[PDB]
């Protein structure tokens, strides 16, 4: 409580590795305080302020993490993208199904698996319509991610 | 002698040769859809070197795109001129050659080489008289050098009476990948056998004229190939509009290659513009002329002053004076004449064509076989020797099944060329 | 996706538990294999699973193995405070050592149990979705950190073609010399692993005693000692393998980048600040002291050699622009001279996780640290002081019939000796 106005105030700091240990701080303390800062941090010049603000979102949970992630699934660093679609596996939001589904074809490893991992936490009825429809209209990975769920699940 | 059977391959072959198609096409009169839509009788009168006519009055270019990166097969089928080729005509891996020649030329690219074959074979068959090939690519990478390369020696070993002709785009330190004068050696090696005509465009020059002439501080790829797409426009004018001048490949050839392995050319161009840029003072046929043999309008790297030219094939567009045009190229012949080898009596041949390129009112083309060529190679050379002496890198080919030897046989070749230059630089007619 | 390391003799074993122990504390993992909330290491994203497998039970176990040819050094293992994190399989001891016979470890005595070894790693292969390579821990000296090494390295060869192989070695020293025909095992194990390993980071037991001396200011530096600074080293070179880093990530991006040559794959590491506990170092200073031979974990001088490949690899309170300031006085500063045909680029990493310390360790806890690894010719320095030692004995063939009566042919000595000279003339050559 006393300490949480302090990190908030250290996301903003000049330092970089003093931006970083402010947002791997407010992920291992977790208040609904930090969500706004959080989701300013994923828009961080450093890939490593960036990837460690999107896991401490998806720690918290907060609702209001969602949009800011969907869009993180897109930056530009392969670490960024797979600590968002992680995170947006851990909040469970159906809002994520999609542009997770479009994650499927990343050229990173790391990436794909992370949002095909995060797909499956979801697992509402929207994700299953989903995986039906690309078990039958799919292609390679992402058709593999498909069967897989609909098989892990009778 | 009719049709022309075009390939591009890997990133550059791919980027330059949708340029060239966007814009001999609108040169031609055809819209993305592959419709004719223009006003001259002369659009239509050679369409049939570069594109084949099917559903009603709709023109399909004989293109053959590959690469072993799947991403470029999207770049150039979204581009402004991507639907006009024909669907199956994209020979597409999904692998990738990392910049190594090996990659292209023995592993990943033998393998994809006999489905492009395939679709070789299939432009070759609704051919009624096939001139050649046209090869577009870049000797720096992995795709455009090895699988390139593969393609020119399995194509020839098949096709031997038609005309191989290549853009070859040279690798330099300026514009770009340490292991880049291993590609461009075991490509020119290739380059040296296996070619009938070889247009050597160096990124050096193009950077050069960019940066010098042009005054773009740091040009992207889209100002280099705003240099080779008009270069390409006019050393094709001669195959794509009706006259007598190097009417056909062949033809071409049998006037411009006096020694079997001495077939590279310098190419250069006049008027020379940045993109976009807001035409200003139209050129006349002697400023035309003289920016002729101008060093800073070759798209080599090299001095034309520094060599002798054994042939020329200039080309000269638009609505100008026959007789300025003549009387202008027998000048630069007279005032130059320590630069035309003595021994190779009317040398340089001029062409004139009354349809001039997009933008330019007038234009000239000029095509160059100079001994000077070796200071481009004298250039690979030098890069290929410092790493190779020291074996550095050399596993990461020879790991791909690749010799050494291979090589040692690439360095051999290429030093040789340079000393074939300099004996005819040195020959007399005595 | 994952690394295995194999832990070869006293020396091997040894800083295999003290590596260990570090590994753990700098990814939040207690001595049971257990990672609690409390003890988790806080910011998300964590690429530690390379060295770490996953049990049902929550318990994270090394992807390590540990050999000797005698119980002695592996009991520690056993009793000691991480008995509870490894397996027991993964421990593997004989009765007979080798007695610091080159000729025991590799042939009689180590063909022995070459077999168990390699079915114990298969066990942690089949364990692995895409298992990149090993990395080997061993000394030159003792005769099955040696003479096993070379035999293991070389069947891994054969069962592991695709997988990279890059070793820590443990170059001997008279003050921590436990034996007069170190010379002839160091020279014989390089011989045959040369053509088999694909990167080698030596570290000089007469660098170490210095360092010790010098900056931590021990008496009489005893193993103990010695280790606690290898491992803080050993987990600098290792950090990019273990963290969700940029630069050297796999076993191919570290040989991409370090190793030019093939048969020239020992990089020379560099590493500051090492302060004793009992006057706070800038980026500028620890960068510079990269550059300061004292620092060295191989005694040479690079101001005698030329460079082929140099990478600097941050740790901790460590900001973007001082580095980059740090480096460009570095460039026109200094007189690091470069071979020709390779680009005067130093690759940079910075990872913003501060310096993990041992506690009840000699070592001060700093805000920042620097490995830098570089790929020099001076290194020569370290194959010739061996060579010449190993001259002077082989002359008069003093020790050999140890060897020859031990499943060796005394011809392997003097084969062995021409690929080292053939090693220190490529060296040589390479720097003109
Ligand atoms: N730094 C360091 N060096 C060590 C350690 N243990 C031994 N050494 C050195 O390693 C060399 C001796 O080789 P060892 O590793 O002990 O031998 P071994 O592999 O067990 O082989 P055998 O003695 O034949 O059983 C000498 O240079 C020792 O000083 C250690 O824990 N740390
Ligand atoms: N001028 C020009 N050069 C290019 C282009 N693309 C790549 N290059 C050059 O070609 C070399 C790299 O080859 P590249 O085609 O990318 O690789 P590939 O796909 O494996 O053949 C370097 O010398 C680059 O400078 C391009 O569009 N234009
Ligand atoms: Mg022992």
């Amino acid at each position: 409580p006393e300490k949480v106005e302090m990190y908030i105030k250290n996301l903003q700091d000049d330092s970089p590795p003093v931006r970083f240990n402010a947002a791997v701080a407010l992920g291992k303390i977790g208040d609904e305080r930090a969500v706004e800062p959080l989701i300013k941090a994923l828009k961080d010049e450093d890939w490593q302020v960036r990837k460690t603000a999107a896991y401490a979102l998806g720690k918290i949970g907060d609702e209001r993490a969602v949009e800011p992630l969907i869009k993180a699934l897109k930056d530009e660093d392969r670490y960024v993208r797979s600590r968002a679609a992680l995170a947006l596996g851990k909040i469970g939001d159906e809002r994520a199904v999609e542009p997770l589904i479009k994650a499927l074809k990343d050229e990173d490893e790391y990436v794909r698996l992370s949002a095909a991992s995060a797909l499956g936490k979801i697992g509402g009825e929207r994700v299953r319509a989903a995986m039906e429809k690309l078990a039958e209209t799919g292609t390679g990975f992402a058709r593999k991610v498909a069967v897989n769920y609909l098989e892990t699940h009778k | 002698m009719r049709e022309i059977v075009h390939i591009q391959a890997g990133q550059c072959g791919n980027q330059i040769g949708a340029k060239f198609w966007e814009v001999i096409s609108d040169e031609h009169g055809i819209d993305p859809t592959g419709s004719y839509h223009g006003d001259s009788d002369l659009q239509l009168e050679r369409i049939n070197v570069y594109y084949n006519e099917a559903t009603g009055n709709k023109y399909v270019p004989r293109a053959i795109l590959v690469d072993l990166e799947p991403g470029t097969m999207d770049s150039v089928r979204s581009g402004p001129f991507g639907q006009i080729f024909r669907p199956d005509n994209f020979v597409f891996g999904q692998s990738g050659a990392g910049n190594n020649w090996a990659k292209g030329h023995y592993t990943e690219g033998a393998e994809l080489v006999d489905s492009v074959l395939d679709v070789v074979r299939k432009e070759s068959e609704s051919c009624d008289c096939l001139q050649g090939f046209q090869l577009t690519h870049s000797l720096g990478g992995g795709t455009g050098s090895g699988m390139g390369t593969l393609l020119i020696s399995k194509i020839r070993e098949e096709y031997p009476d038609r005309i191989m002709n290549t853009f070859s785009v040279m690798p330099s330190p300026k514009v770009s990948t340490v292991v880049e004068p291993y590609n461009a050696t075991l490509s020119v090696h290739q380059l040296v056998e296996n070619t009938d005509e070889t247009y050597c465009i160096d990124n050096e020059a193009l950077y050069d004229i960019c940066f010098r002439t042009l005054k773009l501080t740091t040009p992207t790829y889209g100002d280099l190939n705003h240099l080779v797409s008009a270069t390409m426009s006019g050393v094709t004018t001669c195959l794509r509009f009706p006259g007598q001048l190097n009417a056909d490949l062949r033809k071409l050839a049998v006037n411009m290659v006096p020694f079997p392995r001495l077939h590279f050319f310098m190419p250069g161009f006049a008027p020379l513009t940045s993109r976009g840029s807001q035409q200003y003072r139209a050129l006349t046929v002697p400023e035309l002329t003289q920016q002729m043999f101008d060093s800073k309008n070759m798209m080599a790297a090299c001095d034309p002053r520094h060599g002798r030219y054994l042939t020329v094939a200039a080309i000269f567009r638009g609505r100008m004076s026959m007789k300025e045009v003549d009387e202008q190229m027998l000048n630069v012949q007279n005032k130059n004449s320590s630069y035309f080898v003595e021994w190779i009596p009317n040398n340089v041949k001029t062409a004139v064509c009354d349809i001039p390129p997009r933008g330019l009112k007038m234009s000239a083309t000029f095509i160059g076989n100079s001994t000077a060529i070796q200071e481009l190679f004298k250039r690979i050379s030098e890069q290929f020797t410092a790493m190779f002496r020291r074996k550095a890198f050399l596993h990461w080919y020879t790991g791909e099944g690749m010799d050494e030897m291979e090589f040692t046989e690439a360095e051999s070749n290429m030093n040789d060329l340079v000393s074939e230059y300099q004996q005819y630089q040195d020959a007399t007619a005595d | 996706r994952e690394c295995i390391s194999i832990h070869v003799g006293q020396a091997g074993v040894q800083i295999g538990n003290a590596c260990w122990e570090l590994y753990c504390l700098e990814h939040g993992i207690q001595p049971d294999g257990q990672m609690p909330s409390d003890k988790t290491i806080g910011g998300g994203d964590d690429s530690f699973n390379t060295f770490f497998s996953e049990t049902g039970a929550g318990k994270h176990v090394p992807r390590a193995v540990f050999v000797d040819l005698e119980p002695t050094v592996i009991d520690e293992v056993r009793t000691g405070t991480y008995r509870q994190l490894f397996h027991p399989e993964q421990l593997i001891t004989g009765k007979e050592d080798a007695a610091n016979n080159y000729a025991r470890g590799h042939y009689t005595i180590g063909k022995e149990i070459i077999d168990l070894v390699l079915d114990r790693i298969r066990k942690l292969a089949d364990q692995c979705t895409g298992l990149q390579g090993f990395l080997v821990f061993h000394s030159f000296g003792g005769g099955t950190g040696s003479g096993f090494t070379s035999l293991l390295m070389e069947r891994l060869s054969v069962d592991y073609g695709k997988k990279s192989k890059l070793e820590f070695s443990i170059y001997p020293a008279p003050q921590v010399s436990t034996a007069v025909v170190e010379p002839y095992n160091s020279i014989l194990t390089t011989h045959t692993t040369l053509e088999h390993s694909d990167c080698a980071f030596m570290v000089d037991n007469e660098a170490i005693y210095d360092i010790c001396r010098r900056n931590l200011d021990i008496e009489r530096p005893t193993y103990t000692n010695l280790n606690r600074l290898i491992s803080q080293i050993v987990s600098s070179i290792t950090a990019s393998l273990r963290f969700d880093g940029a630069l050297n990530v796999d076993l191919t991006e570290f040989q991409t980048n370090l190793v030019p040559y093939p048969r020239i794959h020992f990089p020379l590491a560099t590493y500051a600040p090492v302060i004793s506990a009992e006057e706070q170092l800038s980026v500028a200073e620890i960068t510079n002291a990269c550059f300061e031979p004292a620092n060295q974990m191989v005694k040479c001088d690079p101001r005698h050699g030329k460079y082929m490949a140099c990478c600097l690899l941050y740790r901790g309170d460590v900001v973007p622009k001082d580095v980059n300031a740090a480096i460009a006085t570095i460039k026109t500063k200094r007189s690091i001279q470069f071979v020709d045909w390779c680009p005067t680029g130093f690759k940079v990493g910075i990872n913003y996780q501060p310096p993990t310390v041992v506690p009840g360790g000699d070592l001060a806890k700093v805000q920042r640290a620097v490995c830098m690894l570089s790929n020099t010719t001076a290194i020569a320095e370290a194959w010739a002081r061996l060579d010449h030692k190993f001259d002077l004995m082989y002359a008069k063939r003093a020790f050999v019939h140890w060897y020859v009566g031990e499943g060796m042919e005394e011809g392997e000595f003097s084969e062995a000796r021409e690929d080292m000279a053939a090693l220190e003339k490529d060296y040589e050559e390479v720097g003109v």
